[PDB]
């Protein structure tokens, strides 16, 4: 459902593994090119657990398929990202979300 | 200036740079453009790259006349040129565009039937050629956001393409895509019989398949052999280029060919299931002009060019950020700075009650409204607005606005409902407390002690919208509150220091604009308590120096100020005043 | 009339409905503020006993009664049809004359307004007529701002209206205040309808005008002019290139913009064509540039992603490769001397061509241009010259902004006029005839 | 400017007269200047005359029976603290048989055409509060059955005395000193 | 010469700004006197603060913040207009306040707070939306009834401060008087729970009132209930549902610890 270019290279050995959180700082963008959500405007890194429901599905296994270090673009189609119902008011209904995402650290 | 000149002005912002005005000017009483200025005067300057704009009502040349649709004729937009038939009338390619894009599929695929008609995403326009208007000098299709070209003379061949090939490992092209900004055809070269087009019609429609991307055109009943492949995500909009030799030239006429969806559903997104053709007022007929003006911005960025050595050879080096506001423009696909709309009135109070629109569905502790206003306007856009100088006043106060309902409106709202009430816990701090500071009876700064009497907490959810909990929308938004803090004092400092030069150009254009809501933010940060011990300090130092000394220049209280400004200052001693009284209850509990 | 009687032999008060009419609005006007504040408030009591009166007549109800007898045809050719060319031109006038009565009637009284709620359905049902669409939403301002009945009243189908009103008029601002008064009255905030409005408006981001800050960029190209014509004496294949010294990736917010390529000028002209002289807009964003930013071709603010051997965004250290074919239009990069699969082709050759790289804040990039000016790290392709070979003899080459405004003292900045063709940019010796 | 204020905000058309402590403070602050309260000799008594003499004018220079025959005007017929200041002030003002008081309140009665003013005194002293037995037997027995009084004052009998005191005191200073225009025109 | 100090300063610059120019603003115009009235009145100050003023000891701070927390939403909640999520706060805030044991603990400073001043404005707002076509949102008054009953229920003097909005209450007495399991949930029960086993209240009782009750409980008597026969029930002259209620508040009126009030 959700498919990972690398926009930059992480070390390839470090993966995210069950009970670990994910720091993460990433931007959201619509299909379209319109940005609606990025940590790096709120200048905090996101941590988020694996396997416990926080996050979307599309991001949860595209961090899970990243690397220790390594910033990928992710594509989230629609059924693992938000549905048909849509987010209200941010995220359009089946809208496919397109996300900048690096794993900066795991604890 | 001409061509191959150079010239510089000199407004008088250094009154020394300017060379002889001492020499004649001087004693005659004339004074420096920039003299008062406190900031470097924008300058505009005429814009090289034309853009489409709409037909004024007094153009002298072009005169565009809307007919509605009736019951048998789809609606229609007629272009005629009042000056023909005239001297000073003018032959030349005029370039012609509706308002608003074709928008293609994201992602492209792999009596009228209403089921076709309805799952159908083909649209459809035609341009009536009429009569006496030479068909060669008539060009019609759909040209992109990215047509800035204007010449004289226009021919299909100039048309600007590129073709983008990629290819694998072994060097196959696995894709070949040719991109342009014009896809057009020639009604000259279209019309196969001849001469006879003047007798009826010369009808030639243009076919848009925005599920596929191809562009079909079709000329009195029979497909032309031109045809065009147009990437996903392509906004086309339907444009028609003609030379007039005639007072009336050309027709748009929004009907629908048998199995296709007419343009209106597809322009609008309400009437997207519409079958009827529909002509509503926001469509309107644009023309290419020159007359437009481009804004110098006020600060470029820093580069260095040097040639490192024989060796490395040249270096350039930007290591400063520079970042700008720009404003989207939707339908026309075109973003423009912000700071343009000092000049560009509409667009600027459309802008401005936005902005209230914003304030009213955040309004009074609405957060999740809040939070989902986070995604729209940000938190850099935000601090960018308050901090920034030349933006106009209206979005300087409805930014200032819309920062305190989204962040500190609920929270400041509910410390003003405790203001009221005092309770007192009994505590070692508690009785500690004491009315005055030292053994002299000097009353201590306001604001600045320890206050032990029970206050709201503050609480703020982060925004994010990768998570799905629901616990965020409770709570007002998160926004860095030292930051805000540190801006505030210092832009606060700056705007008391140039008041009192008494400057012609404040910021936002008025003293009002420059204070009222710089005094509004700061007294929110006040009123939630944000400010402690020597920020509150300087606070009451720029207030009053004399005053607030802690044991010449005039403070914001003597500076001969606005009445909203002095409303503001009257709510800021009004909450003074209450700090003392509590400060009073707080000493009586102990003393008790 | 709609019975179709001949028009001579009914008798159609045109000329008397619009005088009283304009005497009513005349007569329910509000007082000027610059008056006296006695005075004043004797006018606004006159008023709104004038609207009591009235209300309690009936006056609203025989109003819209006019005002829908007159709605029944579309429009004013229509209407002039049905009844006479002279009651086909006054049908406008007399429509607004009867919106702006009905409003200023039921302006200010909270009483009219609370009666006026319950018919407000049938007024919406006409927002979307051109003719009624000021009046109306001037009635719906008042009834709103003044009634708070009214306000439960209006409902989410209404609110869809004015939100497609919003679309298919235009950019009108009375819609956001109508909107603003829907959210909050007299103090009071409706959750209901500031859900709705959110989520209906503000999603599709369509109508509202977006906002972003964008990074500054600028572009930096060498004095080299390369173009092709037909009987001309300039090389048709040329190579350059850039090494990305120091890079970093986020300064601020948004990502940092370096992309390399060549650049095309609009006819003969030195100045750049199709593209902003300051913004956010850099090489391959208009049709006349050509980029390479490491993961993407780039050209008219188009990206497609092309494959490479360890594909990855420009970073430090990192040679970069341009070659320029004009014998048949070509433009190909090499990233770290391994070729990238993918070109520019069959583009447009009128213009002069020349090297460009943009970039925002944050980089340390140099040009390897080659022969004196710079070396090259990797050998250039066969049959292609260095770029400083292009060097006009008599001037030397400077790395220079491609636009011609930089950074300066605002008086001492030089202000450009129109610049003239570059005639001996390209060398055609012409025959002469003999 | 503040008794500019007061007369603007009592012309101003509205159901009640909006309750302001603002205005009854001030008017409470205005009156006690004006009053500012063994035999006395000839000379320093006609000295107390002139120094409440000019303590009235300073107000009544400004407006301030403009003011109290608006108030009370606005008040319709409704006792109420406002009032209460407002009768208090016009006593302050109205003090010792103030002829140009007098006389600038009925001209700016007789010019205004004020019915109001008179209606609202009709139902201020139809309003006014008297004894009552059925008061007084019910605070007794609770006397007698000794449960601790919540007020010490005992104000349920005769509930606004110093309001019907203060009314007819104005009406008294109204009229005083012969003033026969105003007599006839009550 | 200097000022030296804030009130000194405020009386200067306020005094100061009102004589160099004529003011065009009402808002600011009263703004200033007010700000030269509370530095002139420093007295008042301390006047109108030392009532709203309590003390609690540590024990109780964090139960006190909690329940000063839901009364802020409470009173929050008062400028929104009224509705389902509202109501469902509303229940839940009131809820709170009630489990929370300074409630019972703190009467004095629940009555300084003045929770049941807001509680009874959110019901004014829910009665006056409707009253006519019958009280929407019947689980509003069902609750706001149950915990001003409760509220006077904690103390005598609350008895005071529920007895002062007699008149109200007794005006809205007809709010759900036929629904049953609505029984110590309507304002009669609210006014009957204000008089009840108070002689001083009893005593305090005036007539007209009582006249009202009488009154209501003869057009019960005269009238059926129009919503019993709209859900079927037979049309009999009279109607006992109501009419009970008002005979029981006429009953605890008249009738006080043991003794007959004879008045």
């Amino acid at each position: 459902g959700v498919e990972i270019e690398t926009i930059s290279p992480g070390d390839g050995r470090t993966f995210p593994k069950k009970g670990q959180t994910c720091v993460v700082h990433y931007t959201g963008m619509l299909q379209n090119g319109k940005k609606f959500d990025s940590s790096r405007d709120r200048n905090k890194p996101f941590k988020f657990r694996i396997g416990k429901q926080e996050v979307i599905k599309g991001f949860e296994e595209g961090a899970a398929q990243m690397s220790l270090g390594q910033r990928a673009k992710l594509t989230c189609t629609p059924d693992v990202a938000y549905g048909a119902t849509g987010h209200p008011g941010v995220i359009p209904p089946n809208a496919t979300l397109i996300f900048d995402v690096e794993l900066l650290n795991l604890e | 200036l001409g061509v191959a000149q150079v010239g510089r002005m000199n407004f008088g912002k250094d009154v020394s740079t300017l060379k002889y005005f001492t020499i004649c000017g001087l004693q005659e009483g004339y004074e420096p453009f920039a003299v008062n200025t406190n900031r470097d005067i924008t300058m505009w300057l005429s814009k090289r790259l034309p853009q489409f704009l709409q037909v004024p009502s007094n153009h002298e040349h072009i005169e565009v006349t809307r007919i509605d649709g009736t019951i048998d004729s789809s609606p229609c937009l007629k272009v005629t040129q009042k000056s023909f038939g005239s001297q000073n009338s003018n032959t030349d390619i005029m370039f012609y565009r509706l308002s608003m894009p074709i928008e293609c599929a994201e992602v492209f695929s792999k009596r009228d039937d209403y089921d076709f008609l309805m799952q159908t995403s083909t649209y459809y326009y035609s341009v009536r050629i009429f009569p006496g208007q030479e068909p060669a000098n008539v060009w019609v299709g759909w040209i992109t956001s990215d047509f800035h070209q204007y010449d004289t003379g226009f021919d299909l061949d100039r048309v600007r393409t590129v073709t983008v090939t990629l290819g694998d490992e072994k060097g196959k092209v696995h894709e070949s895509i040719k991109r342009s900004n014009c896809y057009m055809v020639c009604a000259g070269e279209s019309m196969s019989p001849g001469q006879g087009r003047n007798n009826n019609g010369l009808e030639i429609g243009c076919v848009v398949d925005a599920a596929s991307g191809l562009l079909t055109f079709i000329a009195n009943g029979k497909e032309l052999s031109t045809y065009y492949q147009v990437e996903p995500s392509t906004k086309l909009f339907p444009a028609v280029f003609a030379q007039a030799t005639s007072p009336n030239v050309f027709q748009f006429e929004l009907g629908r060919i048998k199995n296709v969806m007419p343009l209106s559903a597809g322009l609008f997104k309400s009437e997207h299931k519409n079958p009827v053709p529909q002509c509503p007022p926001r469509l309107h007929v644009q023309f290419l002009s020159h007359v437009l003006w481009s804004r110098m911005p006020n600060q470029f960025l820093k580069v260095d060019v040097s040639r490192i050595s024989e060796r490395q050879g040249w270096l350039v080096q930007c290591l400063d950020p520079l970042q700008f506001m720009s404003l989207h423009i939707p339908e026309e696909n075109r973003s423009v700075d912000i700071l343009e709309l000092t000049e560009q009135e509409e667009l600027l109070k459309f802008h401005y009650h936005t902005l209230r629109l914003y304030s009213a569905v955040c309004a009074l502790g609405n957060h999740r409204v809040a939070h989902a206003l986070c995604s729209h306007v940000d938190e850099p856009q935000l601090l960018y607005a308050i901090e920034n100088k030349y933006m106009p006043g209206l979005l300087r106060a409805g930014y200032y606005d819309l920062l305190i309902d989204i962040h500190l409106s609920s929270y400041a709202t509910a410390r003003l409902m405790m203001n009221n009430e005092y309770i007192v816990p009994m505590t070692e701090e508690t009785k500690s407390i004491t009315l005055f500071p030292d053994e002299n009876k000097k009353h201590g700064l306001p604001g600045i002690g320890l206050s032990t009497s029970l206050r709201p907490r503050m609480q703020f959810s982060s925004p994010s919208f990768v998570s799905i909990s629901n616990e965020c929308y409770q709570y007002s938004p998160e926004f860095p509150l030292d930051i805000l803090k540190s801006k505030t004092i210092q832009m606060l400092t700056e705007a008391v220091k140039e008041g009192s030069l008494h400057a012609r150009d404040p910021v936002g254009g008025t003293t009002e604009f420059l204070f009222v809501p710089l005094i509004k933010l700061f007294y929110t940060l006040l009123i939630m308590g944000i400010f402690h011990n020597e920020d509150l300090k300087h606070i009451l130092q720029l207030i009053e120096p004399s005053v607030f000394k802690e044991a010449p220049k005039e403070g914001l209280l003597q500076m001969k100020l606005p009445e909203p400004v002095k409303l503001q200052m009257c709510l800021l001693l009004q909450y003074l005043c209450d700090c003392q009284v509590r400060h009073r209850i707080e000493a009586i509990v102990a003393f008790s | 009339l709609s019975k179709k009687a001949k028009a001579s032999t009914v008798d159609l008060p045109i000329e008397s409905v619009s005088l009283s009419l304009q005497d009513l609005i005349g007569y329910f006007h509000p007082p000027d503020e610059h008056l006296e504040h006695e005075d004043k408030q004797n006018r606004l009591r006159a008023l709104k006993n004038r609207q009591n009166l009235f209300q309690e007549e009936g006056m609203i109800n025989l109003v819209l009664e006019c005002i829908d007898r007159l709605h029944v045809y579309s429009s004013a050719a229509h209407f002039a049809d049905v009844a006479g060319r002279e009651a086909g031109e006054s049908w406008k006038s007399i429509l607004n004359s009867l919106y702006e009565l009905l409003a200023a009637l039921i302006r200010g009284n909270r009483k009219n307004c609370a009666q006026f709620s319950g018919s407000l359905d049938w007024l919406i049902s006409r927002l979307e007529r051109l003719e009624a669409s000021s009046g109306i939403l001037e009635v719906l301002h008042c009834v709103l701002v003044e009634s708070p009945e009214a306000l439960n009243i209006i409902k989410e189908g209404h609110i869809k209206s004015i939100i497609s009103l919003l679309d298919k008029h235009g950019r009108n601002h009375k819609v956001l205040d109508v909107l603003c008064s829907l959210c909050v009255c007299h103090g009071v905030a409706v959750r209901s309808n500031q859900h709705l409005i959110c989520d209906n408006l503000l999603p599709g981001r369509d109508l509202l005008l977006q906002t972003r800050l964008v990074n500054h960029v600028s572009s930096m190209r060498p004095n080299i002019f390369l173009g092709v014509s037909e009987g001309s004496a300039q090389y048709k294949k040329w190579y350059y290139e850039l090494m990305v010294d120091h890079t970093e990736p986020f300064v601020t917010a948004e990502a940092t913009h370096l992309r390399v390529g060549w650049a095309s000028t609009e006819g003969y002209s030195p100045y750049p064509g199709g593209g902003e002289e300051w913004g956010g807009n850099g090489v391959g964003d208009d049709l006349f540039s050509y980029g390479f930013d490491g993961l993407h071709l780039w050209s008219g603010c188009i990206a497609r992603t092309v494959s490479s051997p360890n594909q990855h965004l420009l970073r430090t250290d990192d040679v970069i490769s341009c070659c320029l074919d004009l014998s048949a239009p070509s433009i190909s990069f090499r990233i770290n001397g391994q070729p990238v699969q993918g070109m520019f082709e069959n583009f447009n050759i009128d213009g002069l061509f020349f090297p460009v790289v943009s970039f925002s804040a944050g980089i340390k990039v140099r040009f390897l241009l080659g022969g004196r000016h710079g070396e090259f790290k990797f050998l250039p392709p066969p049959g292609y010259a260095p770029c400083y070979e292009a060097v006009l003899p008599k001037e030397k080459l400077k790395v220079e902004h491609s636009r011609e405004y930089k950074q300066e003292r605002t008086y001492t900045r030089d202000l450009l006029g129109p610049t003239v063709s570059l005639t001996q940019a390209a060398f055609t010796p012409i025959p002469v005839d003999t | 400017q503040l008794i500019l204020l007061f007369s603007r905000t009592a012309l101003t058309e509205k159901c009640k007269l909006e309750e302001d402590f603002l205005y009854m403070a001030y008017a409470d602050i205005m009156a006690k200047s004006c009053h500012d309260e063994e035999v006395k000799s000839f000379e320093e008594k006609e000295m107390e005359k002139q120094k409440l003499l000019y303590q009235q004018a300073r107000l009544h220079d400004r407006g301030a029976a403009e003011m109290v025959l608006q108030t009370i005007s606005a008040s319709k017929g409704e006792t109420g603290p406002m009032v209460a200041a407002t009768l208090k002030l016009g006593i302050a003002i109205l003090n010792g048989g103030n002829s140009t008081v007098q006389q600038k309140m009925l001209d700016y009665l007789k010019e205004k055409k004020d019915v109001g003013f008179f209606q609202s005194l009709a139902g201020l002293m139809q309003s006014c509060s008297v004894l009552d037995l059925n008061a007084f037997e019910r605070q007794n027995k609770a006397e007698g059955l000794g449960m601790v009084t919540e007020e010490g004052s005992g104000e349920k009998v005769l509930q606004d005395d110093e309001f019907t005191c203060d009314l007819f005191r104005f009406l008294q200073l109204l009229c005083e000193g012969h003033n026969s225009d105003f007599q006839n025109y009550l | 010469k200097k000022s030296s100090t804030l009130q000194q300063l405020i009386s200067e610059t306020m005094v100061r700004w009102a004589q160099e120019s004529v003011i065009e603003d009402p808002e600011l115009v009263r703004a200033m006197f007010v700000l030269l009235h509370r530095q002139y009145d420093g007295i008042g100050g301390l006047v109108r603060a030392l009532p709203k003023t309590y003390t609690i000891n540590g024990v109780s701070v964090e139960d006190t913040i909690n329940l000063l927390a839901s009364l802020g939403q409470i009173r929050s909640l008062l400028s929104v207009r009224m509705g389902k999520e509202e109501e469902k706060l509303m229940i839940r805030g009131l809820g709170d306040i009630m489990n929370n044991k300074v409630f019972y603990q703190h009467p004095n400073l629940m009555r300084a707070l003045g929770m049941h001043e807001t509680v009874m404005e959110v019901m004014v707002n829910v009665l006056g939306g409707g009253e006519s076509k019958e009280i929407t949102f019947p689980k509003m008054v069902a609750n706001c009834c149950r915990f001003l009953c409760y509220f006077c229920r904690i103390s005598r003097q609350n008895q005071k401060a529920m007895f002062d909005h007699l008149s109200y209450l007794l005006e809205n007495s007809s709010v759900g008087l036929a629904s049953p399991a609505m029984r110590g949930s309507t304002p009669l029960d609210v006014a009957a729970a204000s008089v009840m086993d108070n002689n001083e209240l009893a005593l305090a009782l005036r007539e007209p009132d009582l006249e009202k009750v009488v009154r209501y409980l003869a057009g019960c008597g005269l009238q059926s209930c129009q919503m019993l026969v709209s859900k079927g029930y037979p049309d009999i002259g009279w109607n006992p549902v109501e009419g009970e209620r008002y005979l029981d508040f006429l009953r605890f009126a008249v009738f006080c610890n043991g003794e007959s009030v004879e008045e």
